């Protein structure tokens, strides 16, 4: 079926992967939740 | 990928969207741009 992705890869249209993977992005959110739950707003202003 | 001309002349070359194994310069467009068959260890990234 060739899907559409490498149908588009032919004729020279390519998608560059994002610099940050999905896992690390989720890791960033997890850290934000931990700071909010355990430290409230303090971690944003300075030391948690 | 270059550290900077002032810092050094060594360079790193990334071939986008290809396996290292099937299509290296070891076996090609830009032939003078060879960087040898194995200039260093080849690393297959996403
Ligand atoms: C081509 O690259 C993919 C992803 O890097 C890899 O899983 C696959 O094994 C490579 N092809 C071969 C024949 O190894």
């Amino acid at each position: 079926a060739r899907d559409l992705i490498c149908a588009q890869k032919f004729k020279g249209l390519t998608v560059l992967p994002p610099l940050l993977t999905d896992e690390m992005i989720a890791q960033y959110t997890s850290a934000l939740l931990a700071g909010t739950i355990t430290s409230g707003w303090t971690f944003g202003a300075g030391p948690a | 990928i270059t550290p900077g001309t002032n810092t050094s002349n060594q360079v790193a070359v990334l071939y986008q969207g290809v396996n290292c194994t099937e299509v290296p310069v070891a076996i090609q467009l830009t032939p003078t741009w060879r960087v040898y068959s194995t200039g260093s260890n080849v690393f297959q990234t996403r």
